[PDB]
């Protein structure tokens, strides 16, 4: 399969897949070759499936250490961020390290009403996100 | 084994030392590739104009240092890299 | 029969391995002609210069690793690729 | 100890002079790397069609000035580095 | 002093002349380097197939007229330019 993301991003997944499986990243600028590789640099999981778009990975074997640490690396990042797509994307990296994704999918009969129920769960989700944060009154 | 013809030897390189000079660790095309190996096979000489033929004034066990270009050839015996090369390669043996 | 002229020799080159090192098939550029062949047909020798012909030291039944190169040409004879190619080519002789 | 083969010889070239025909002191590229050296060892001599070998006229101990070209070698051995170069490409033998 | 190997000359060469055929006085490109030389040092002479030297037919004090070409080096001694060449881009003697 191919590694996710284009640039540092690609390096960000691929160390935290690394950390995930408790493997390490075989790359040229920290000092290792492919052909220099063993059964130590290769990380180990349960489960993995492959399909037509998305890889995912069941039960990665990795002490909860790891993970503690590079979540908390990664919302230090985040408290020192400006954009608000840097700010999502590092949280939905926290998501994959730590907790989870879920979807919402709305459903309607038309574009419009589409459109609208859309806005309203959006609409949603916020206050919920909000009232979770900081109470209600 | 593996025995040569004429005035050809088979050495095997050195490995490439890491640290020069020091700790340093040297990753890259900084380090290049020995230019030193240790005799294994050797022929039994070269053929004169008249016909007689001359021992190798090389012996196998010592060490060599050789210029490496295109009449150096790599070959995989025993799942191992040797050299298969002309003696007019060798420029001189150390010790 | 054919018998070559001089210092040429007929070899027939082995067939190229599909598992190197272990099980994994190994297919595409990787797996590249083989550069070891067994020796058919052995001419009289190289003409010297006085004019004596010397006998080659190779002989039929020989496993020898050899170069590919201009030099060396491929005829088909009876159905099956040979290799014509003057014995100065031959780098070693296996065993 | 390291000893050359047939006629290579074995020389460490002079240090570059920072100052020419006065105090002016020359940097960059116009000051030439020196075409002159120190001989340090010396092989047996050529080996002639018939058979024989023919000692150098060059011995350790002398300056010589030689050119430079794709035949000469430089070699890192004690940490410091030599020249492995062939006889015909000295030119001269100062003093 | 410096004295050459084998079949190579040291020779200085002339200053170019400025006036031609009259007065006229010729600056630039024109004015070609002269091919005309004072020999210098001689060597001993070139070594034979066999093993023996035969002298050069040049002799130290006569003109000399060469051809320049890449075998033709240039060596600066005594703070003075001279030319270190092989005896077989002499091409005649004058007088």
């Amino acid at each position: 399969v191919k590694a996710p993301g284009f640039g540092d991003r690609r390096k960000a997944m691929l160390q935290d897949i690394a950390t995930l499986t408790g493997g390490t990243v075989i790359s040229e600028e920290i000092g290792m070759e492919l052909e220099k590789a063993t059964l130590e640099d290769l990380g180990q999981a349960k489960r993995v499936v492959i399909n037509k778009d998305t890889t995912t990975i069941i039960d990665g074997v990795g002490e909860e250490a790891a993970i503690q640490g590079r979540v908390a690396q990664i919302r230090q990042q985040i408290e020192e961020a400006t954009s608000d797509y840097d700010r999502e994307k590092l949280q939905e990296r926290v998501a994959k390290l730590a907790g989870g994704v879920a979807v919402i999918k709305v459903g309607a009969a038309t574009e419009v009403e589409m459109k609208e129920k859309k806005a309203r769960v959006e609409d949603a989700l916020h206050a919920t996100r909000a009232a979770v944060e900081e109470g209600v009154v | 084994n593996i025995r040569p013809l004429h005035d050809r030897v088979i050495v095997k390189r050195k490995e490439v030392e890491t640290k020069s000079a020091g700790g340093i660790v040297l990753t890259g095309s900084a380090a290049a590739k020995s230019t030193r190996g240790e005799v294994l096979a050797v022929g039994n000489g070269r053929i004169l104009e008249n016909g007689e033929v001359k021992p190798l004034d090389v012996k196998v066990g010592d060490i060599v240092i050789f210029n490496d270009g295109y009449g150096v050839k790599s070959e995989k015996i025993d799942n191992e890299e040797v050299l298969i090369m002309s003696e007019s390669d060798i420029l001189a043996i150390v010790e």
